[PDB]
């Protein structure tokens, strides 16, 4: 269920368990044929809660399910990699382009990862390739960056909603470590497939990569943290995995009530809605596109620089038609309007 | 030619030894291969180059062992380019993109070999590389400006469910959507010709022979005139792309956009 809709009715659906102490668990994964993101977690619940593949209505949303027996609120992210999201983005308007189409879902995946990494006791990454996904790492680095510039505004909303003095667990955090967040989540990763030598190796890699992107061992600037001794990496078989999660979950006594978690999901909707962001922010690729086209246009105007106005006007068009990939039709129309203007004066 | 040779020398310059290996016919075909390290494109590309099923690994034409490198191999006017796999994180993106943009411009068809199709990051790399363009309007023979390079995505080391026609159709649709607005790239609109899936004797090579034949179909010449460019003039084009200043300027603005 979409977390935005989950809040509106959660107060009454669990009216009897508003004082129950729970954990919030985030889930990062990709859909595959006959295997959805949360197939291992719904298998932990022994109840097929999450789908094999997210439908169009479920794309770019956090899907929440509260297990009453386990006292856990699971958060599964429907990200940019879902087949239904790529279909939706590239079909909404073919008069746009690939970059501006995917960009919007990319931003929402940053917002939703930001949502999880400030509100989950643990986050588990499911990966099937056997190599650590660096595209995810690059995403988390952009998440951590956005977090640092919106922590001050988000912290104001934790104060306004009356959650800032609510403990998330037994750990204490300084004002700088806790600004804008409710916890520094403990990150786990499960890989789908002498077994002990491979886990220790991937544990070293995992930590090394996380350090290399400045995601751990950075004090208040860290995005997450890793256990000190309890396993962080797990190798799923082609129940060992239940023990992997229980050793993690049972290392922390439940503290925060479901009532405060509900208010927290309500409070943090401004993160998903982007109400605290500066209007009109573009991704790195969009700014790259816009910069090279601004240069391509500035150079094409350099070429045009009396009777042979069509002569010098046409050579510029041949340039813009040679180098501009996206918005080429609008680029050609815009320049020749510029050339005809100069061709009058 | 017995085995592959390095297409570049130090600092990404074309090796001095390539021009002597090129004949003078206008009938030549350029196929490049790109992708991550594990997919095994080097062995696959060689199969298409000439190798024949159970031939000793020592006899393979592309055997991987300088910052950037491409391997060159030619039989019967058929040019095969084996790019180094894809990967400071910032410099690795800039180098991978530089080689990708170069091979898109100089190839008739580029094989995109991976174990993870559909892969958005791979698709992101291709459509960004598309925008890294030179300006060779003074080049003679005049070059096709609206030319589109053919892409054939190959999912290797695949599982049984990757062979399901329903899964290939779902993934091929995404691939066709990823290039519907592309100007200089294209994918086949025919089912099962955009995404090729292989698992891992004689039955295997029959596909390589059939695939090898299909890679001669959807080509678009670099020249405006039919048969106007010789394969040695193709090597001259390759030197002019790597030298073009507008291409260099756009690469740098990309490197800046990634660090910023």
């Amino acid at each position: 269920m979409d977390i935005a809709k989950w809040v509106e009715h959660a107060r009454t659906c669990y009216s009897t368990q508003l004082d129950t102490k729970i954990k919030v668990i985030g889930v990062i994964g990709k859909d595959y044929p006959d295997h959805g993101k949360g197939d291992n977690i719904n298998c932990y619940l022994r109840e097929n809660v999450f789908p094999v593949a997210a439908t169009e209505d479920e794309t770019c949303t956090i899907r929440g399910h509260f297990s009453e027996d386990d006292q856990i609120l699971f958060l599964v992210m429907n990200g940019v990699d879902d087949v239904a999201n790529i279909r939706k983005c590239l079909k909404s308007n073919p008069k746009s382009n690939y970059f501006d189409a995917m960009a919007e879902s990319e931003c929402q995946q940053i917002r939703m990862l930001h949502f999880l990494f400030i509100s989950c006791h643990f986050i588990i990454i499911f990966e099937q390739t056997s190599r650590i996904d660096l595209e995810l790492m690059r995403f988390l680095k952009k998440v951590n960056s956005a977090r640092i510039q919106l922590r001050k505004k988000i912290n104001q909303r934790l104060v306004a909603s009356d959650l800032r003095d609510v403990s998330f667990n037994n750990r204490i955090l300084s004002s700088a470590e806790s600004e804008g967040r409710m916890v520094v989540p403990r990150l786990l990763i499960a890989f789908q497939r002498l077994y002990e030598k491979l886990e220790k190796n991937l544990d070293n890699q995992f930590s090394d990569i996380l350090k290399l992107y400045d995601l751990i061992d950075c004090g208040a600037s860290s995005l997450c943290q890793l256990n000190e001794t309890i396993p962080v990496v797990h190798l799923l078989n082609p129940n060992s995995f239940v023990k992997f999660l229980e050793d993690n979950f049972r290392s922390e006594k439940n503290e925060i009530s479901l009532e405060n978690v509900i208010e927290l999901m309500n409070c943090l909707q401004c993160v998903l809605d982007g109400d605290l962001e500066e209007k009109h922010e573009k991704t790195a690729i969009q700014t790259f596109i816009k910069r090279i086209q601004n240069d391509h246009m500035e150079e094409a105007r350099r070429l045009y620089t009396k009777e042979e106005h069509l002569m010098r006007f046409n050579e510029a068009t041949h340039y813009i038609d040679s180098v501009v990939g996206v918005n080429s039709r609008e680029a050609l129309s815009q320049l020749q309007a510029q050339c005809n203007e100069m061709w009058q004066s | 030619m017995k085995e592959s040779v390095r297409f570049l020398t130090d600092f990404g310059e074309i090796s001095d030894a390539i021009s002597d290996l090129l004949t003078s016919s206008p009938n030549f075909n350029v196929i490049s291969a790109i992708g991550p390290q594990g997919a095994g494109k080097s062995t696959l590309l060689s199969m298409l180059a000439g190798n024949n099923s159970r031939q000793m690994y020592r006899e393979y034409v592309f055997r991987p062992v300088q910052t950037i490198q491409i391997d060159i191999y030619i039989v019967n006017h058929q040019i095969f380019l084996d790019c180094q796999p894809m990967y400071d994180d910032s410099t690795a993106m800039s180098d991978t993109l530089r080689l990708t943009a170069f091979l898109l411009y100089v190839s008739h068809t580029v094989l995109v070999v991976s174990e993870t199709h559909y892969d958005k990051v791979i698709i992101d790399t291709l459509r960004v590389a598309e925008q890294i363009r030179p300006y060779l309007a003074i080049f003679r023979p005049k070059l096709a400006i609206d030319r589109k390079t053919n892409l054939v995505f190959i999912k290797t080391k695949a599982s049984s469910i990757d062979l399901a026609p329903t899964v290939i159709r779902e993934r091929e649709e995404l691939l066709r959507l990823s290039f519907q607005d592309s100007r200089w790239l294209k994918v086949s609109q025919e089912p099962f010709k955009t995404l090729i899936v292989l698992e891992e004797l004689n039955e295997f090579d029959e596909q390589i022979a059939e695939l090898r034949e299909e890679l001669q179909k959807n080509r678009e010449d670099f020249t405006v005139e039919t048969a106007a460019m010789d394969e040695k003039k193709w090597l001259d084009m390759c030197r002019e792309v790597i030298r073009d200043k507008t291409l260099h300027k756009t690469l740098k603005e990309y490197q800046r956009a990634m660090t910023d």
